[PDB]
C-alpha cells in the first residue's frame, strides 16, 4: 500500500506548483487522505484535508485559500495546486493516509517526502 | 439476590464467556491475515470457503453426535476441543507475530504457505467446535431449563443474542486496545491464557448448572457418514419448519454485511477504518434494539405474526436500500441513505432470525433437535457459501450495484419462503 507523491522544486516567491500524489494499494477516494508539512528545525505541520465520504476540504488556518486540494479516483491520485508561494512555505511535505485499516484495527501510512523550497 | 445462583445466570455467563473469547480469537485471525498478508480478497475468500464447507459437510454429523451422546458429555468435549484449538493456534499466533519481519523478508517460499494453511486447518476445527457447542447449549440446555414458559424461552434467546451483540462490538475494541498498547505477541499470549482461564471457568460453570437443572438428565467405513448425513437432511426436508429454515439460509446470503470482520465487503472495497467502526457500532446497537422489538412484538401479535412484521421491515429497509443503489464520485446523499438502510435492515434480519430460533427451538419432536439444527447450520453456511462464491466472482467495484441488486432477491426469495411457512401454519390473519 505504499505511496510516492512528485512535483517538488523550486519557484520563485508567489509563484504556483503542484504535488501529485500517486497511491496503489488502497483507494483515494475511501479514506481520509491530508497533506503535512516538514519544515527544517521543526516538527511536522498540518496543510489540508480531504474527508473520506465527502469532497469536503480542512486547509489549515495559516495557510487557507492560497493552497488546493483535489482528489482523483479515476487515476487513483490525490493533488495539491499551490499558489502564491512564501518564503515560509519552505519545507518538506509528507503525503499520508489517516483511518486505514480494520473496523477497530487502523494506522496511519506515510510518504517518502519531497522537498519543496521557495526563495526570493 | 438468589438471581446470581440461578441457572439462568450462570449459562448467560457461560455463553457470555464463550462468546467473548470467539470473538477475541476471530478479531485476532483478522489482524494475522492483514498484517502478515495484504489486503487480499482471496486470502478472506478462501478461508471462508473452507470454514462454510467444512461446515456444510460435517453438520449433519455433528448434530447426530449431539442428539446420540449425553447433553453433558457433549457439552463439555466441545468445549475442550474448542478452547484447546484456540489455546494451540493463540501460540502459533505469538510464534508468527514474534517472527513477522524475517517470516517476510529472509526465508521466502513456502513458510506462509504452510503457517496459513495451519491457521486456515486450526481455525475451522476451532469454529467446527463452536458451531457443536453453540448447536448443543443454545437448543437443548435454553429449551429445557426455560421449560414450558414460552415468554421465559424467548428472553432466554433475546438475552443470549443481546450478549452476543455486545461482546462483537467490545471484544474487537479491546483486543486492538490492549495490542495497540502493548504488542500483537503480547495481544496474542493474552488471548490464549484468557482462553484458558475461561476454558477452566465454563468447565466449573457447566458442571454448576448441570447440578441444578435434573431435567437435563432425563433425555470403505466410511458409509455411516453418509447414512446419517442422509437421514438428518430427509428427517429436516419432512420438518414442517422447512421453509423457515430454507428463509433464514436465503437471508444469511446478503452482502450488505457490517456484521464481524471475517465477513465483510466493504472491507473488501476498501472503506476507511473510522466508518467501519461506526457502521459496527450502529449495527450492534440496532441489532441489540431489535431483539428488544422482538421481545414486545412476540407477546402483542403471534409468533409467525412477529417474524411476518420483522420480514416485511426487513425487506421494506432494503427497498429503501434499492433505492439508494438506483439514484444517479458519488452524492453523499446515496451513501447515507445506503448506511441507514443496512443499519435497519440489521433490526429486521434480527427480529426475524430470533423468531425462526424460537420456531426451531419449539417444533422439533426433542428427540431430534441436534441433526435438525445442525443441518439447519450447515444450510446457513451453504448459502454464506455462495455469498463468498458470489463475492469472489466480481472483485470489480463496477459491481457493487448488481451484487446488492442480487442480495435484496435473495432476501426477498427467503421472506416468501417464510410467508409460505406461515400461510401453512396459520390460515389466518
Amino acid at each position: 500500500v505504499q505511496l510516492v507523491e512528485s512535483g517538488g522544486g523550486l519557484v520563485q516567491a508567489g509563484g504556483s506548483l503542484r504535488l501529485s500524489c500517486a497511491a496503489s494499494g488502497f483507494p483515494v477516494a475511501w479514506n481520509e487522505m491530508r497533506w503535512y508539512r516538514q519544515a527544517p528545525g521543526k516538527e511536522r505541520e498540518w496543510v489540508a484535508a480531504i474527508a473520506s465520504i465527502g469532497v469536503t476540504t480542512y486547509y489549515a488556518d495559516s495557510v487557507k485559500g492560497r493552497f488546493t486540494i483535489s482528489r482523483d479516483n479515476a487515476k487513483n491520485t490525490v493533488y495539491l495546486q499551490m499558489n502564491s508561494l512564501k518564503p515560509e512555505d519552505t519545507a518538506v511535505y509528507y503525503c499520508n493516509v489517516k483511518d486505514y485499516g480494520m473496523a477497530f484495527w487502523y494506522y496511519d501510512y506515510w510518504g517518502q517526502g519531497t522537498q519543496v523550497t521557495v526563495s526570493a | 439476590a438468589d438471581y446470581l445462583t440461578s441457572a439462568k445466570f450462570l449459562l448467560y455467563l457461560g455463553h457470555s464467556l464463550s462468546t467473548w473469547g470467539d470473538r477475541m480469537w476471530h478479531f485476532a485471525v483478522s489482524v494475522f491475515l492483514v498484517e502478515l498478508y495484504g489486503n487480499s480478497l482471496l486470502l478472506t475468500a478462501v478461508y471462508g470457503l473452507v470454514v462454510a464447507g467444512s461446515v456444510l459437510v460435517l453438520g449433519a454429523i455433528i448434530g447426530d453426535w449431539v442428539d446420540k451422546n449425553a447433553r453433558l458429555k457433549v457439552a463439555q468435549t466441545s468445549l475442550v476441543v474448542q478452547n484447546v484449538s484456540v489455546i494451540l493456534c493463540g501460540i502459533i499466533l505469538m510464534m508468527v507475530f514474534l517472527h513477522k519481519h524475517e517470516l517476510l523478508t529472509m526465508y521466502h517460499g513456502w513458510v506462509l504457505t504452510s503457517c496459513y494453511i495451519l491457521i486456515i486447518t486450526i481455525a475451522n476445527i476451532a469454529n467446527l467446535a463452536s458451531t457443536a457447542t453453540a448447536i448443543t447449549i443454545q437448543r437443548d440446555w435454553i429449551v429445557v431449563v426455560a421449560g414450558e414458559d414460552r415468554s421465559k424461552l424467548a428472553n432466554m434467546n433475546a438475552t443470549i443474542r443481546r450478549i452476543d451483540q455486545l461482546t462483537n462490538i467490545l471484544a474487537p475494541m479491546a483486543v486492538g486496545q490492549i495490542m495497540t498498547f502493548g504488542s500483537p505477541v503480547i495481544g496474542c499470549g493474552f488471548i490464549s491464557g484468557w482462553n484458558l482461564v475461561s476454558m477452566c471457568v465454563e468447565y466449573v460453570l457447566l458442571w454448576k448448572v448441570y447440578q441444578k437443572t435434573p431435567a437435563l438428565a432425563v433425555k470403505s467405513q466410511m458409509a455411516e457418514p453418509f447414512r446419517t448425513f442422509r437421514d438428518g437432511w430427509v428427517s429436516y426436508y419432512n420438518q414442517p419448519v422447512f421453509l423457515a429454515g430454507m428463509g433464514l439460509a436465503f437471508l444469511y446470503m446478503t452482502v450488505l454485511g457490517f456484521d464481524c470482520i471475517t465477513t465483510g465487503y466493504a472491507y473488501t472495497q476498501g472503506l476507511s477504518g473510522s466508518i467501519l467502526s461506526i457502521l459496527m457500532g450502529a449495527s450492534a446497537i440496532t441489532g441489540i434494539m431489535g431483539t428488544v422489538a422482538f421481545t414486545w412484538l412476540r407477546r402483542k401479535c403471534g409468533l409467525v405474526r412477529t417474524g411476518l412484521i420483522s420480514g416485511l421491515a426487513q425487506l421494506s429497509c432494503l427497498i429503501l436500500c434499492v433505492i439508494s443503489v438506483f439514484m444517479p464520485s458519488v452524492p453523499i446523499i446515496s451513501v447515507s441513505l445506503l448506511f441507514a438502510g443496512v443499519i435497519a435492515a440489521r433490526i429486521g434480519l434480527w427480529s426475524f432470525d430470533l423468531t425462526v430460533t424460537q420456531l426451531l427451538q419449539e417444533n422439533v419432536i426433542e428427540s431430534e433437535r441436534g441433526i435438525i439444527n445442525g443441518v439447519q447450520n450447515s444450510m446457513n453456511y451453504l448459502l454464506d457459501l455462495l455469498h463468498f462464491i458470489m463475492v469472489i466472482l466480481a472483485p470489480n467495484p463496477e459491481a457493487f450495484g448488481l451484487l446488492v441488486l442480487i442480495s435484496v432477491s435473495f432476501v426477498a426469495m427467503g421472506h416468501i419462503m417464510y410467508f409460505r411457512f406461515a400461510q401453512n401454519t396459520l390460515g389466518n390473519k
